[PDB]
Order: structure tokens, then C-alpha cells, then sequence
């Protein structure tokens, strides 16, 4: 029984993610995704400026 | 460290709880039987010796 407990604890030490870091990485990726789509929005308007030339 | 899938400390507390449950059951057996060696499982040599002398 103790051996099966130690085995499951070791498999958990190998596979389990550290969720406390995952929350930070998740919200940081969300902020970077919103900044990326927003900067892409600014990127889209560059071609239209030349309409003033004509 | 932080994880959902397993918490080793709960397993360790469960192991200590089962150990104290086993010692408690052994003490309760010494209570009802009235003897520190009432059967072969407790101590075979003293039990067989007392059985022959009885």
C-alpha cells in the first residue's frame, strides 16, 4: 500500500503541471493575444493612406 | 508543487491514520480478550507455550 502510494506520487511528480505558473502564463498570453490582434488592426490601415495622393 | 491530480500530504496523513487505526484495533483486542497474547497471531511461541501448560 505504501509502495503504490509512492508510485502514484511519483507519476504525479512527473506529469502534473504547476497550475500556479499556468495562471500567470495564461493571462500573459491573453494580454499578448489582445495586443497582437490590436496591433494587427493598426497594421491593416497602412495601405489606405495613399488614397490621399489621388 | 500545486496540482489537482494528487496531493502527497493527504496520502501521508491517511497512512498515519491507518497506522494509528491498526494500533488502536490491537489495543482494543487486548482490552476485550484480557490477554496480551490471546491467539497465534499475537505471538506464536508464548501462545503455544501457554497452550501446552494450560
Amino acid at each position: 500500500g505504501k509502495l503504490q502510494d509512492s508510485l502514484d506520487a511519483g507519476v504525479g511528480n512527473l506529469v502534473d503541471a504547476d497550475l500556479a505558473k499556468e495562471s500567470a502564463k495564461l493571462q500573459s498570453l491573453q494580454t499578448k493575444q489582445q495586443l497582437g490582434v490590436q496591433a494587427l488592426s493598426i497594421a491593416n490601415q497602412t495601405p489606405q493612406t495613399i488614397l490621399s495622393l489621388f | 508543487l500545486n496540482s489537482i491530480n494528487t496531493n502527497p500530504g493527504a496520502l501521508l496523513a491517511l497512512q498515519n491514520l491507518n497506522s494509528t487505526n491498526t494500533e488502536l484495533a490491537a489495543t482494543q483486542g487486548r482490552i476485550n480478550t484480557g490477554k496480551k497474547v490471546a491467539n497465534a497471531k499475537d505471538n506464536g511461541a508464548i501462545w503455544s507455550m501457554a497452550k501446552m501448560q494450560s
